[PDB]
RNA sequence: AGAAAAUUUUCAACGGUGGAUAUCUAGGUUCCCGUGACGAUGAAGAACGCAGCGAAAUGCGAUACGCAAUGCGAAUUGCAGAACCGCGAGUCAUCAGAUCUUUGAACGCAAGUGGUGGAGGUGUAAAAACCUUCAUGUUUGUUUCAGUGUGGAA
RNA sequence: UAGCAAAUAUUCAAAUGAGAACUUUGAAGACCGAAGUGGAGAAGGGUUCCAUGAGAACAGCAAUUGUUCAUGGGUUACUCGAUCCUAAGACAUAGGUUAACUCCUUGCAAUACAAGAAGACAUUCGUUUUCGUUGUCAAAAGGGAAUGAGGUUAAUAUUCCUCA
RNA sequence: CACGGGAGACCGAUAGCGAACAAGUACUGCGAAGGAAAGAUGAAAAGAACUUUGAAAAGAGGGCUAAAAGACUUGAAACCGU
RNA sequence: CCUGAAACUAAGCUCCUCUCAUAAGUUCCUUGGAACAGGACGUCAAAGAGGGUGACAACCCCGUAGUCGGAGAGGAAGGCUG
RNA sequence: CUACACCUGAAACAAGCAAGAUUACCCGCUGAACUUAAGCAUAUCAGUAAGCGGAGGAAAAGAAACUAACUAGGAUAGCCCC
């Protein structure tokens, strides 16, 4: 009977975490049997902490998962828009910097040839 | 509608209600107005505020006895002071393609500002290059740091 | 400034509204078949019944389709004298008699 | 009798629940809810009509899942793929 | 009547809960100025829209 | 400064609020019709009324 | 089915019929009737049910 | 002097009805300044749920008054039980990663219905049951095609 | 104070309770008199149903009683109905109209039309074959595959149990 | 208009936005739409121990507290009792 | 008379976000349930804006000022200058 | 006639785009009466309300087929004047 911490959590491997919440699972229908049967008190807190428990748990197992599809995807484009920024619609539909700034010939030589200078005035 | 009073001018016929202006804003744009301003000054700073003004007469019958800041600089202008638009433009100049030159005063008034602007002037190359046309001028300029209004130098 | 009823019998969402549910089919002719210009077609009366807006009976037609093994059931209109039964003869050639059908001239 | 005794004679409803809107806006016989007009498609309302309305349908009335993170994140410069990190600086 | 939508008995059992008198230990938390639940309803007096 | 103006209107202008007419042994102010709050028939908007 | 199924499984019986209740409260009642193989009483008794 | 009471009535004190006045305010109102930043990567809104003891309001979504990360560094508290002194408390804040039921522009079809198609997965002796998937328009393309459209070698 | 006077009626003893014309049992007298004051449904209501308990309020007298308050508990189906079918009807799609929103057509199906279905091998595609113009919603009295008797609960039952 | 900042010869619970509060809420309407009322015990619950009479509400004693200020600050008038 | 995509190569700044910290009486009397009152002695002040603490508190607590200051973390729909 | 090329149309598939929300300010349309003329048609209210379609942080506008005739001025937008 102890909390869970999450980096002990990170620590293990998919299966560990897996066959644990399995557990959890089992462990919460017992104690919910408990309330409904006779129950004490000890029961109704072992309630709350295994819920928030198993909800830890599965916290994980996303993690894990994620930065594993995640990894896959690495360096391609066309990832699934799970992983896909998500600002907002304009955001993503607008222009690139690229785009921007991306300048015509003509400019790009007056840019050279003419351009702005310092000066001073003197008085 | 009563005594010997002038016949009123109606001014509440529509519904002003919701057209009326509020002045309030005034205050703090006003102040907005100078560090916009100063904050030019700071990002420009080796360079003057405004821009080159050439001068002309007014457009009116009852104006033409003064005098007023131009938009530009006339072509016919920069050729006798011996500036491209595009470089004037680098410089600093303002040159204002539609206007025309009627007078030969016109003209001097012009090319006496843009000469008197020329001598003034201290141009930047990239660092430790000379160059030719409006020419440039020597590295201990940098050195000399002028910040100055446009009003005091050429006038 | 109303509408009288004269004006509201063009109205097609309105009350008046044919009562369409007793009709059993437009009473046409035959369908302008090869047979009929060139040829006599003929055909039996399944039925001659009533169409509860009519007050001609209707004939109810068998014909054989020409391009096909389908039968072709027709309603036609009564004309008076033909019997349940009886063969009709519709085209060209086909002769005179009561309820056959052929150009006027 | 128009009244009272009337009253008895109404057993029917001519609205049901609107799946858009939920309420009993819904007209069997129009097939449209007078409120919203869930199947039109676009919502009903009448702004400059009348007033009051949107105050009680409309934005931020009933509870915005998405939008109330906008404000926050909208200073925070939309971060996406970043993860907080230790001021101690950990490794 | 007998008849219904699974909308309907959700909406009901919904109401039907909502119906509960404030638990008695409610109005012994600091905070609060809840004596009772006023929004209770009575079938009789008062109807819901279910249609 | 000011009294909100919005766009319902002045304050206390917020009301659809009629003149029930003379025959109801009552003043002519404006009321607000409705049904089912003890704010119906209340006198609406106009200096003299509360509201 | 799914009730027969997932009961098999988790409480180790042979269920011979499922029934169902929608309570107006919102949940799923669901009748079971074990085979003659299976006692309820017992069932109950390992669950904590007594 | 029907020179007592009861009634009717003036004034005061106390009591009762009632909530004015005075003093307050996590409210309003107006002014100035800063950002505009929703949505098929499923929005705004809607339904039903989620606490050991919970109706509402607020939060949240079967991970359900909340997970993770970060900063504060010991509480929550109406009751009961645990957890934690730093393997770190917390109805704390921050918030950049997750969860995100039925819906709704709302999308296979349909709908006052958790009804019902096709494809794939699963299951079985075969089924049932469960699961995933399919709306329309448009810009490119890819593949397969039609045209007594224009040409047309061997 | 006006007033609490329609719809024939109540009475006795016991018990319970602080208290009984108004609650429960019994004993009498009457009523609805199977066109019911009886037994069950549809619409509408939504927990008003069942049990235990009960201060105030409410049940225009009263109350030990309740349609009220509090707490717990109740609604099991291959054969009943919805779901399927078509009707009066209605709405998409396609096409057209509108500044636009909107609007016009569609079962005898179109003011539309290069829109489908099936089979087999293949068993995916593909291959192959055959026949083909093109949607959906609207009925808890219409159409409509098959169940009955007996028993059980405080409250469900052509559903649970037993038997067929 | 939304989220933020700051401010005022504004308003101060019949005022001020309709809403200082589970307020666009309760409630009404087939519906479009209508839409309120409702803020202040005390510094701290110390929210009235205990005795007595009551079937019970409650009364009389007795007590908290600076004070009952006890469903609550002040507590006007109309009206009512002594 | 001018210019410079490529490649190679040095040093830097701007803006945004989230966090962390800072003066000086709780001395003495009197009235108070409470001292934040009236007195006596003291202090800081580029801080006597404003709040909270049992009462009209600069000095008890949050703050205010030095602070376009200092320290730590992360940022640019992938900032800017050789 | 075939292969094939090109023009035209079609189906399925891959990758992307639009569909609603927002109200203060902005754009394009549509568009009245109360009211004032002490009556009332023109007129006024007024291109105003309501209605519809589009956006943005602003929108729109903008480098003259502009003014002015003077010793001329010179995009657009706002302020002041006129
Ligand atoms: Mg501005
Ligand atoms: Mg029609
Ligand atoms: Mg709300
Ligand atoms: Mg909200
Ligand atoms: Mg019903
Ligand atoms: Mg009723
Ligand atoms: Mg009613
Ligand atoms: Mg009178
Ligand atoms: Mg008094
Ligand atoms: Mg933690
Ligand atoms: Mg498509
Ligand atoms: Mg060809
Ligand atoms: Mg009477
Ligand atoms: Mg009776
Ligand atoms: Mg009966
Ligand atoms: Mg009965
Ligand atoms: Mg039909
Ligand atoms: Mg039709
Ligand atoms: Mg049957
Ligand atoms: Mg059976
Ligand atoms: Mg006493
Ligand atoms: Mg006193
Ligand atoms: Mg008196
Ligand atoms: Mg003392
Ligand atoms: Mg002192
Ligand atoms: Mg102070
Ligand atoms: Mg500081
Ligand atoms: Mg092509
Ligand atoms: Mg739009
Ligand atoms: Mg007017
Ligand atoms: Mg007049
Ligand atoms: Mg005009
Ligand atoms: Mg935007
Ligand atoms: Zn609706």
């Amino acid at each position: 009977d102890k909390s869970v911490r999450v980096f002990k959590l990170r620590t293990q491997t998919e299966e560990q975490l897996v066959g644990e919440l399995g557990k959890l699972q089992t462990e919460l229908s017992q104690l919910r049997i408990a309330k409904i049967a006779g129950g004490t008190a000890n029961k109704l807190g072992r309630i709350g902490i295994v819920r928030k428990a198993i909800a830890k748990y599965l916290t994980i197992i996303n993690e894990k998962r994620r930065q594993a599809v995640k990894d896959q995807f690495k360096g391609k484009s066309l990832k699934p828009l799970d992983i896909r920024v998500k600002k907002t619609r304009a955001i993503r539909r607008k222009l690139t910097k690229k785009q921007r700034e991306a300048v015509l010939v003509k400019t790009q030589k007056k840019l050279n040839n003419f351009g702005l200078r310092k000066f001073a005035l003197k008085a | 509608m009563k005594h010997n009073n002038q016949l009123p001018v109606a001014q509440l016929r529509k519904h002003q209600q919701f057209r009326i202006k509020t002045f309030f804003n005034q205050a703090a744009q006003k102040k907005a107005r100078l560090h916009a301003r100063r904050a030019q000054a700071a990002a420009v700073f080796p360079r003057p505020t405004e821009k080159l003004q050439p001068v002309v007469r007014k457009q009116t019958q009852r104006y033409n006895k003064s005098t007023k800041l131009g938009r530009g600089f006339t072509l016919q202008e920069l050729k006798a002071a011996g500036i491209s638009a595009a470089f004037a433009q680098s410089i600093g100049i303002k040159v204002d393609h539609r206007r025309k030159n009627r007078c030969q005063e016109s003209l001097e008034l012009n090319k006496k500002r843009l000469l008197a602007y020329v001598s003034k002037l201290v141009l930047f190359p990239r660092h430790q290059g000379k160059a030719k046309k409006g020419l440039v001028n020597d590295t201990a300029d940098t050195s000399s740091a002028a910040q100055n209004a446009l009003q005091t130098s050429v006038p | 400034g109303r509408v009288i009823r004269a004006q509201r019998k063009g109205r097609a969402n309105g009350v008046y509204k044919s009562h369409k549910s007793g009709r059993i089919a437009p009473a046409q002719y035959r369908v302008y078949d090869f047979a009929e210009r060139q040829g006599y077609i003929r055909g039996c009366i399944r039925d001659i019944v009533h169409e509860p807006g009519r007050g001609a009976p209707l004939a109810e037609v068998a014909f054989r389709d020409p391009y096909r093994y389908k039968t072709n059931k027709e309603h036609f209109i009564a004309a008076e004298g033909q019997y349940s039964g009886q063969y009709v003869y519709c085209g060209l050639k086909a002769q005179i008699a009561v309820g056959n059908v052929l150009p006027i001239n | 009798t128009r009244g009272t005794p009337a009253f008895g004679k109404r057993h029917q409803k001519t609205h049901t629940l609107c799946r858009r809107c939920g309420k009993a806006t819904y007209h069997k016989q129009k097939l449209r809810c007078a409120a919203c007009g869930y199947p039109d498609a676009k919502m009903r309302r009448y702004d400059g009509w009348g007033q009051k309305v949107r105050d009680r349908k409309g934005q931020g009335t009933g509870r915005m899942r998405y939008m109330k993170t906008i404000a926050r994140r909208a200073k925070n410069g939309f971060r996406s793929g970043t993860q907080a990190a230790p001021k101690v600086k950990a490794a | 009547g007998a008849n219904k939508t699974l909308n309907m008995k959700k909406r009901f059992g919904r109401k039907i809960k909502q119906n509960r008198p404030l638990p008695n230990w409610y109005r012994y938390k600091s905070d609060t100025n809840i004596r009772y639940n006023s929004k209770r309803r009575n079938w009789r007096r008062t109807k819901l829209k279910i249609y | 400064s000011g009294v909100k103006i919005s766009t319902r209107g002045t304050a206390g202008m917020g009301h659809s609020a009629e003149s029930w007419g003379t025959g109801r042994a009552v003043a002519r102010i404006p009321r607000v019709g409705g049904s089912g709050t003890h704010r119906s028939g209340q006198a609406a908007f106009g200096n003299q009324c509360r509201k | 089915p799914q009730i027969k199924s997932a009961f098999e499984k988790l409480y180790n019986v042979k269920v011979r019929s499922v029934n169902t209740l929608n309570t107006i409260t919102g949940n799923k009642k669901a009748y079971i009737r074990l085979a003659a193989d299976s006692d309820s009483l017992t069932l109950a008794n390992k669950i904590g049910l007594i």
